[PDB]
This record gives C-alpha cells, structure tokens and sequence, in this order.
RNA sequence: GGGCCACGGAAACCGCGCGCGGUGAUCAAUGAGCCGCGUUCGCUCCCGUGGCCCACAA
RNA sequence: GAGCGUGCGGUUU
C-alpha cells in the first residue's frame, strides 16, 4: 500500500474515523478536500486529520503526514476515498479531511487520537 | 482522466487491473505541477524518507 | 510497433590501432555536474494544464539557467515525453524535432460500431495521409502530406477506443481521429491523448516528472547530494542514439571544433549505410559528441578510400579546448 | 575569402487556457462559481555585427 | 526576414 501512508489501522479504528467525521459534520464543523485540510492544518485548526488510502496519484495528500507532524495534529488513515466522501456529506470522493470542531465526537476523537500515538 | 497503465507490465489500459500482467493500474499522467509548489518542503521530506536519503 | 529510428545499425572499423587519450575531453559519466548540466537533455514527463513553453519557463528559473528548449510542442492537456535540451545543449533538439513520435490516444465515437469495424478501418490509415494544420497552429495552415508508421488498438469499451500510434513529426493527432470518425461514418473526437516517445526519448527511467526535477535539484543545491538530479539529466549524446555516427580519431577532433570539415582520414569508426546527403553524429573515441555534420560519401567510400571529405561539418556542440590542436 | 562559434533580427499591454492566494459548491473536494494576482520554448535557413580557426588528422 | 515543431489568438507602436 502507498508510501505516504505510515501506520497499518484496524478495521475498527478505521470505522471509528469515519462515524466521527459522520457526527462533526452536522454538529460541528470539518474541512473537507485537500486544500481545505491542509489550510486547516498550516492555520493550525485542525484537530484531526482523516487521509484516503487509495489516492493515486499520491502526490496529492503525499505532504500531510510531515505537515501534520510539523503542526503537532493526528493523522489517520481510512481505505476508501468514496466512502470518506459520504461520510463528509458529498457526493463524490474526498482525499483526506479535517476535524476542525468535534461537536457531539469529542471522545471518539480523542480516543482515535490516542491509539493513532501508539501506532506513531 | 481514464488512460492508465501497469506499473509493472508497462501496458495501457482503461481498466484497474492489468490485463497482461495481473497488477493494479495507475492513472497514466504526473500529477499537476505549480511553479509556486507550495508543499515542495514537505512532499521532499516525505521523499527523503521514501529514498533512503 | 516500428519507427525508421528503430533501424539496426552495424558499426565498421577503418582503423583499428586508434587509441584515445584518458586525459582528452570529458565523456559523459566523468562530467562534473556542472558540466554535464550545460551539455544536458532532460527527458521530461509533461503534466497536463500548463502550455510546453509555461513548463520549460518554469525549468529555466527553477534550475537557474540562462536557456533551454523543448521539442515538438505538446498541447496544454497532452502530457508525456518532452525533450528539454539545456543550455549549450540547446541545438541538439534539431535532431529530435524531425524524428518520429508516438503517443497512446483514447477516441470517443459518437455512435455505436463493432470492435472488428474499428480495427479494419483504423488499420487503413497506415501510411500517408493528406492534412492541413487547425486553426491553434505554430505552423502554416497548408495541405501537406504525412506519415503513420503503424495503428495498434488497445482496448474498446462500447465508444471508447483506447490506441497507439506511431507517426512522421509534424502529424496532427485531432485531425487524424476525425478522419477515422468520417470513415466509421459516425464521427469521433479525441478525449486523452499522451505521447510515448519522441526519437530517442521514451518511457523508460530516464523518464522524469516536474516534481522529481525540482525535488532532485534541491537534494543537489541544499542537501548537497549530486546522484539523483544527475541522473535526471541525461547528457546531450542521448539526443544522437537514433542517428547514423562516424568515430573519429583523437587528432581530427579539434580540427572539427574548430569548422574543419572531416576528411576520411580522420575516421576510427563509422556505421553501416550511411548515404549521401544523411544527417550523422560526428563522435570520439570515447562516444562524446563533436558535432553534427551530413555525409558527403556512402559508408561504404569513407571504408574505401584514403583522402577526401566525408563529412560536411555543419553544427559543432563539443568546446574548443577539450582537445588540443594537433594539426 | 571560407568554415565554425556567439550576439541581434522588436517592445509594451490584451484575451483564451493554465496556475497561486482567498472563499468553498443541489454527483469537477484530484476543486464549481466568484474576487485578486501571476503566466508562453526553442530550432533551421537567411541577413547584420563581432570572435576563433583554415586543420586530409600527421 | 522565410520556415519548422500537436497551442496559441488580439490591440497599439
Ligand atoms: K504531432
């Protein structure tokens, strides 16, 4: 699998990211596409990053884990960009997203955030 | 863009596996450049790692 | 699958006590970098959106030089092979921008055709085909004549037909497919287009995108790691491996440099069938290139003859200085 | 004289397209629309001016 | 100046 993805996630974990972006979507506030999560992170906004693992090519979310490093901000990785897209609330695929308020996932946020440093 | 080719095989197609070799396609044109770059720093520390260097 | 490039090529020896001296000239892989840049050809993959002439702008002020050229023109949405010749490079790209290309295409029909139909009437446009130049045009808008060295269907996907094709310089790719929609009666346009190779220059690892380019010069200019962006520049001979070459000794090498036409005399090595009035590659003994120069005698007469011009010498790329003056 | 090399044989604005920054879309988030700013390579002949050579390889 | 190469097309001077 692609070289910018840095850490193997369960499928649990996985499924965990994509029901917290599902519930800060309406009851807090993301970011979602590429150039909006990665002003995110530079503008030191986000809280959590959320990246595809099928971007081809890869150049275009190759950046964010050394940006997010940089930032101080967790990443995470989710299989399917489609599916990232659906649960951002668009009907087409997203790349990677940011969690810029929580809202009704602070927990599961921080709790993603926590394991993700184990696997760091 | 639908035009993909094999990382292995060499081989052009529109599908997503190989009909010569059996791998995963990817799509067949290099990623957008601006001469601006505004990542550059940051794509290259990913490639410095990638590179062994 | 065959362009005239293609063409096998056996090397004939005229004299086989030449040597030649380790300390003449720089080969290429003894360059130093700087060097090696100012005689450079970069084998660049064109990303699509930006215009060939944006992208060799874009080259120039990144890397710092004071001049450049691209070979054929690619369209703002075509990518693949763009030959970008540096510096004092530059002129080599004359022996490129006549050589054939090819490119992998994706053809849209407008209507529905069996894929036996596609093939048989696609294969009929091998050979020359009479065009004029479209409206976005660096060139005359006249009737001229062209050659398609082959057609080889891919894939087809109901209306999508994905092909390669080999083709003289200067043949235009949109129009092409046109004529193959009229001929399908249904008409078609052209949805993708990449090109493959030009001359010499293919999809190999020599092959490199902008981002490497970029990335690999600064791991030379601030890391001070001098391998990777070496091997993105490719030294000036690589524009030459499709052309007919004559080897010459170490005393007729400045000679050239210096305007001298070369005479048979001169000559270590030549290829087989070169003819009259041919374009060739003046080489060293070490494979620099000299110059670029057109036969005034058949392989063949430079083999078996003594005195006499062989090569009428009439663009020289190799400095002054590299060899002495031994005349 | 000839050959070769170099330099010159237009500039400044405009558009399409493309990009960056901003904002971020009733299937283009790998970026819609809008705002602001950016943005186009050489070669061959030929002619002009200057330089190096005149070298059958010894 | 005249041309070439898949990309340029305008308006002043
Ligand atoms: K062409």
């Amino acid at each position: 699998k692609p070289s910018y993805v840095k850490f193997e996630v369960p499928k649990e974990l996985a499924e965990k990211a994509l029901q917290a972006v599902e519930i800060a979507r309406d009851t807090g506030k993301i970011r979602k596409g590429t150039n909006e999560t990665t002003k995110a992170v530079e503008r030191g906004q986000a809280k959590l990053v959320i990246i595809a693992e099928d971007v081809d090519p890869e150049e275009i979310v190759a950046h964010l884990p050394p940006l997010c490093e940089e930032k101080e901000i967790p990443y995470i990785y989710v299989p399917s960009k489609k599916e990232l897209g659906a649960a951002a609330g668009i009907e087409v695929a997203a790349a990677s997203v940011a969690i810029i308020e929580p809202g009704k996932a602070r927990d599961l946020v921080e709790e993603i955030a926590m394991k993700v440093k184990e696997l760091m | 863009f639908r035009i993909r080719k094999c990382p292995k095989c060499g081989r052009y197609t529109l599908k997503e596996v190989c009909p010569v070799c059996g791998e995963k396609t990817k799509v067949a044109h290099p990623p957008r450049f601006s001469p601006e770059d505004p990542y550059g720093e940051y794509r290259r520390r990913w490639k410095r790692e990638v590179l062994g260097i | 699958r065959i362009l005239p490039a293609d063409i096998k090529r056996e090397v004939l020896i005229k004299d086989e006590n030449a040597e030649t001296n380790p300390d003449w000239g720089f080969p290429p892989e003894k360059r130093p970098i700087e060097m090696h840049i100012q005689f450079g050809v970069i084998n660049l993959d064109k990303p699509p959106g930006p215009t060939s002439h944006e992208v060799v702008a874009w080259i120039k002020k990144i890397l710092n030089l004071e001049k450049a050229g691209h070979g054929g023109t690619l369209d703002p949405k075509v990518s693949g092979v763009l030959p970008v010749a540096l510096e004092k490079a530059t002129r080599v790209v004359q022996a490129l921008l006549p050589a054939g290309k090819e490119y992998v295409a994706l053809m849209h029909l407008h209507g529905d055709v069996p894929e036996d139909k596609i093939i048989q009437v696609m294969k009929e446009f091998e050979g020359e085909i009479i065009q004029r130049p479209p409206l976005r045009s660096a060139v005359k808008r006249r009737l001229r004549t062209r050659k398609v060295y082959y057609i080889e269907v891919l894939e087809i996907e109901g209306r999508d037909v994905l092909f390669r094709v080999g083709v003289e310089a200067g043949t235009y790719i949109r129009s092409l497919i046109h004529h193959i929609g009229l001929a399908l009666g249904v008409g078609a346009h052209m949805s993708e287009l990449r090109r493959t190779r030009s001359g010499p220059f293919k999809e190999d690892e020599t092959l490199i995108t902008l981002h490497d380019l970029v990335d690999y010069y600064y791991f030379w200019k601030e890391d001070g790691i001098e391998e990777y962006f070496r091997k993105a520049i490719q030294p000036m001979e690589k524009a030459v491996e499709h052309l007919p070459k004559v080897w010459i000794k170490d005393s007729a090498v400045a000679a050239v440099t210096h305007g001298a036409d070369l005479a048979v005399p001169g000559i270590a090595k030549l290829h087989a069938g070169i003819k009259r009035g041919d374009l060739v590659a003046i080489m060293t003994l070490k494979d620099e290139l000299v110059a670029l120069g057109k036969a005034m005698m058949t392989s063949q007469e430079m083999l078996e003859k003594t005195k006499g011009i062989a090569v009428d010498v009439e663009k020289v790329f190799m400095p002054r200085d590299w060899y002495p003056k031994l005349w």
